[PDB]
RNA sequence: CAGAAGAAUCAUCGAAUCUUUGAACGCACAUUGCGCCUUUGGGACCAAAGGCAUGCCUGUUUGAGUGUCAU
RNA sequence: GGACAUGGGUUAGUCGAUCCUAAGAGAUAGGGAAGCUCCGUAUGAAAAUCGAAAGGG
RNA sequence: AUUGGAUAUGCCAUAUAAAGCGCUUUCGAAGAGUCGAGUUGUUUGCAGCUCUAAAUGGGUGGUCAUCUAA
RNA sequence: AUUUGACCUCAAAUCAGGUAGGACUACGCGCUGAACUCAAUAAGCGCAGGAAAAGAAAAUAACCAUGAUUCCCUCAGUAACGGUGAAGCGGGAAAAGCUCAAAUUUGAAAUCUGGCAACAUUUCUUUUGUUGUCCGAGUUGUAAUUUCAA
């Protein structure tokens, strides 16, 4: 099968053409199965299916990194590019606004913080 | 003389419990937004509760949680 | 009848595939208790409902 | 500060001025909807001492409920259900008539950044405060369920604790 | 049939002019006369507070002056804000008081005419909160107070105070104890 | 003097700050998925050399325009009629009657299922 | 005044339906 | 069993895909029913991609008001 | 054998559904209810839909 | 590969400020259809309704003691 | 005449950005609630979390006084009510305190969301911010100081 890394160092159109010829080959392999083929062809059906899956994977990755580059350093980005941990974590308070304190509390923690002490036994 | 139907296949829950005239499923309560459930039917709850299906997303979340919900690509 | 809907036909289609005999090679596998079919239905017998 | 004068005037509800204003206002809210937005509170002194600030994020809704359970608690529950993206901060009586009691409910938008960045109201954004009006955690809710401090205000009896060694 | 919002808009007006109004509210719809109001706003136009841009220009100017080589004059402006005005009345620092005639919650201004009379402060009720808003560069100003001016403006400030006395205190002076409306 | 209907306010179109989906989705009904397999049963084989027709097992979402476009883009053969049915097992079978210019035998030979 | 008088006139027949008790 | 031969029905798993539905969201659904908007492609028509639920909040735009006013 | 096993078999612009509506059901604007929700659907709004494989086509 | 907190070390900050403590020659703002009372209902507590407060006042316990609600 | 600009109210948008629903329910908080004290139980309805609730006295006491809440032993099957059935004190587990409204910064709205442009930072090209500029919110009160222990 095609190696994923050398699939990555190619351009969009070549992967598109490789995708197209793979589909021709898969269609040819399946009609051999219907009309009667050898075990090599029946086993080749699976490996060519996986190789199209590899090409779809690398194409989608290249598109998504391209989109992330386009939306890099922006306030709003597509919901697919946004993180998805849980709905609760997304709705929760961020650490910055959990650490926000009034100036009254800032003065209190400036002047009377939790001191470092000890007792002699 | 028994050649009519009272219930049909439900869209939401896939059982032949969706009444035709009333147009409400006796099993899941569709088209009500809330799924029909009753605490006296403990066995009825456990036949349709979570875990009787694929739980495809919940298994995804659990494996994600076990690692602190990290994202990106390793070295 | 001869006026069934698509959903009825599709449900019939898989119900016809479910009651088929089991391939022998899956029986011949090791650690495979499957040696017969316990979901074999017949049209004259129990209805699909 | 004028809020002292506003508060002292609100004490005397049988005054001629208060009676005229209440009747005119209650009439106005009648052909208004049952629940309607109020861009500015009708009792700014009451709203401020109940926790309302004139900043983006605080919402005032006016609700009328018929008389004849606690009307203030019912008003909070209905407004909370009607605005599902808002946390019910508090509520206060504004007006009444022969059959309709009028309340104004203060709500806070937890999704707004002016609320999420304010340390003095940030507590309401936490998920433990979803639908306080329904769980009975508001001022009128606490008073209705009898939560208080003193001899005046079940599971410890219906159980028979069996220790290891006995 | 007209929408319900405009129906209620007209119906509130008719009832406010129809019902028996207690004197504490009846004193409001009697306001200052035209020409006195224009002279009021002509005087206040001189003493409107500095805008945000003017404030920023002053702040950066004094900041760079202090930074490079180095305190300003006494500000003269009209005093706004309900609490700040009420404080000035309490301290008797205010010389003239202007109250908008159409405050939405009327209790916010109902106590003022009694309070200025108790402190002997010249007060007048002027038309529309919007005009006061433009004076102080705001959308809404419920009350304005003039407490200090320049020396050359003291003469006509005394004159307009006498004029508003004549047209608001010498005239009327009975609506505060007359059952208005009806 | 009657029917106080709403005034006409302009209808601003959508001006999003970001697309709701990061990348567009490739066409999900392409000719390769449309034409799944050909039937070579004897009844279909009879139709092959008695009606200039090919019997294809097509995707269950395909409509007559789509198989027409699919076979044209996959075989460059010009059909004249298409008839679709759904088999009792839940699979769509399409009879594509070609034009008299093309030969069903030659197409079957080049596909490789005769 | 005319609008309210018309309102009462229509309510006399169309919007009668007052009978406020439904068990 | 056959089969070719970084393999494997391996483990881990942070990158993706995820069809029709379902709170289910263009309108409906005992119907592979009926639509509309934008763009593209094909040799009017078809196809493809992206969209169109409800209530509420903040802001934007346009308004409506013989509501209050200033010229 | 209608049972079992292996296969094959239902081709529509013109036949039906799909379209329309009847009895009827019911969204919406509003009004109630502690509430899941009931009345309301031409109704005092800044404007439907479903329902017939024996009806109409 | 992450981090959580400290130690050593470097760089920015801007204090013309802010805060704690002892005195007053001073004033000390404090939550209303809420408390409370009558009546009906639920297991003092709560709710419906008539009525409706005060500012060394109000609540609680037997003039005193203790708290400072809405 | 009437044209121009404000403020107020109310609309409309497939406007920009967000949010609510549904599911689980052992534990948690409410509403409601029978029958054979049963039982503030079962059922029904609403709503959360990793705990929930309660919580820094409008509290106990009558003492040489105790001092937020929660849980455990004890008080005690006592007081009380007509079978129901506490609490104070005492011993432990754990401990942590606080925040607003009510007073003028009046020599200066010192406050804040959003748009735009950079700078950054990340469990992360997925996160969270900083500065500058514009508009808006806001004097019908956003900031700083004050919460009775003062
Ligand atoms: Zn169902």
């Amino acid at each position: 099968a095609l190696k994923t890394f050398e699939l990555r160092k190619q351009s969009q159109e070549n992967l598109a053409e490789q995708l197209q010829e793979l589909r021709q080959e898969l269609a040819s392999l399946r009609v051999q199965k219907i009309a009667g083929g050898s075990g090599s062809k029946l086993s080749k059906i699976k490996t060519t299916r996986k190789d199209i899956a590899r090409i779809l994977t690398v194409i989608n990755e290249s598109n998504r990194l391209a989109a992330r580059e386009a939306y890099k350093n922006k306030k709003y980005i597509p919901l697919d590019l946004r993180q998805k941990k849980t709905r609760a974590i997304r709705r929760a308070l961020t650490p910055y606004e959990q650490s926000r304190k009034t100036l009254k509390q800032i003065k209190k923690e400036r002047y009377f913080p939790l001191r470092k002490y000890a007792l002699k036994a | 003389m028994r050649h009519n139907k009272s219930h049909t296949i439900c869209r939401r829950c896939g059982k032949r419990s969706f009444h035709i005239q009333k147009s409400t499923c006796a099993c899941c309560g569709y088209p009500a937004a809330k799924t029909r459930s009753y605490n006296w039917g403990a066995k009825a709850k456990r036949r349709r509760t979570t875990g009787t299906g694929r739980m495809s997303y919940l298994k995804k979340v659990h494996r994600s949680f076990k690692n602190g919900f990290r994202s990106g690509k390793p070295a | 009848p001869s006026h069934k809907s698509f959903r009825t036909k599709q449900k019939l289609a898989k119900a016809a595939r479910q009651n088929r005999p089991i391939p022998q090679w899956i029986r011949l596998r090791t650690g495979n208790t499957v040696h017969y079919n316990m979901k074999r239905r017949h049209w004259r017998r129990t209805k699909l409902n | 500060g004028a809020y002292k004068y506003l508060e002292e005037l609100a004490k005397k509800k049988q005054s001629d001025v208060n009676l005229f204003l209440s009747r005119v206002r209650a009439w106005e809210y009648r052909q208004m909807n049952v629940i309607h937005r109020a861009s500015r509170p009708s009792r700014p002194d009451k709203a401020r001492r109940l926790g309302y600030k004139a900043k983006q994020g605080y919402v005032i809704y006016r609700i009328r409920v018929r008389r004849g359970r606690s009307a203030r608690c019912t008003a909070e529950e209905r407004v909370g259900r009607y605005c599902s993206n808002l946390r019910v901060l508090n509520s206060y009586w504004v007006n009444q008539d022969a059959t309709y009691k009028f309340f104004e409910v203060i709500l806070v938008d937890p999704s707004h950044k002016a609320i999420r960045r304010d340390p003095r109201i940030n507590w309401i954004v936490n998920p433990v405060h979803k639908h306080r009006e329904s769980r009975g955690l508001t001022s009128i809710g606490k008073k209705s369920r009898g939560i208080g401090k003193g001899h005046r205000f079940w599971l410890r009896h219906n159980t028979l604790s069996l220790r290891r060694y006995r | 049939k007209w929408p319900e919002y405009i129906r209620l808009q007209r119906r509130r007006k008719i009832l406010n002019l129809r019902l028996k109004v207690p004197p504490a509210i009846a004193q409001f719809q009697k306001t200052l006369d035209k020409n006195t109001a224009t002279q009021v706003f002509k005087l206040l136009n001189k003493y409107r507070p500095e805008t945000a841009a003017e404030k920023k220009q002053r702040l950066v100017a004094e900041a760079e002056a202090v930074a490079n080589g180095k305190v300003s004059k006494k500000p003269y402006n009209v005093k706004y804000g309900l609490n700040h005005v009420v404080a000035l009345i309490e301290a008797k620092k205010a010389k003239l008081v202007l109250i908008a005639s159409d405050v939405d919650p009327i209790e916010l201004v109902v106590f003022l005419p009694a309070l200025c009379k108790k402190m002997g402060v010249p007060y007048a009720i002027v038309k529309n909160k919007a005009r006061l808003g433009t004076v102080i560069h705001q959308k809404t100003a419920a009350v304005l107070a003039v407490t200090e001016v320049r020396e050359e403006d003291k003469n006509e400030l005394a004159s307009i105070v006498s004029a508003v006395d004549a047209n608001f205190s010498a005239k009327y002076d009975e609506s505060r104890r007359k059952w208005g409306g009806g | 003097s009657t029917t106080f209907r709403r005034p006409k306010t302009l209808q601003l179109s959508r001006k999003p700050k970001y697309a709701r989906k990061s990348v567009a989705h490739a066409p999900r009904l392409d000719e390769y998925k449309i034409i799944v397999n050909p039937i070579n049963s004897e009844s279909a084989m009879k139709k092959i050399e008695d009606d200039n027709t090919l019997v294809f097992h097509v995707h269950l979402k395909a409509n007559k325009f789509t198989i027409k476009e699919a076979v044209r883009k996959l075989y460059s053969v010009e059909p004249v009629k298409i008839n679709t049915l759904i088999r009792p097992n839940g699979t769509k079978k399409a009879f594509v009657k070609l034009s008299a210019d093309a030969d069903a035998l030659d197409v079957a030979n080049r596909i490789g299922f005769l | 005044d005319s609008m309210y008088s018309d309102y009462t006139k229509r309510k006399a027949e169309s919007d009668v339906k007052y009978r406020v008790k439904k068990a």
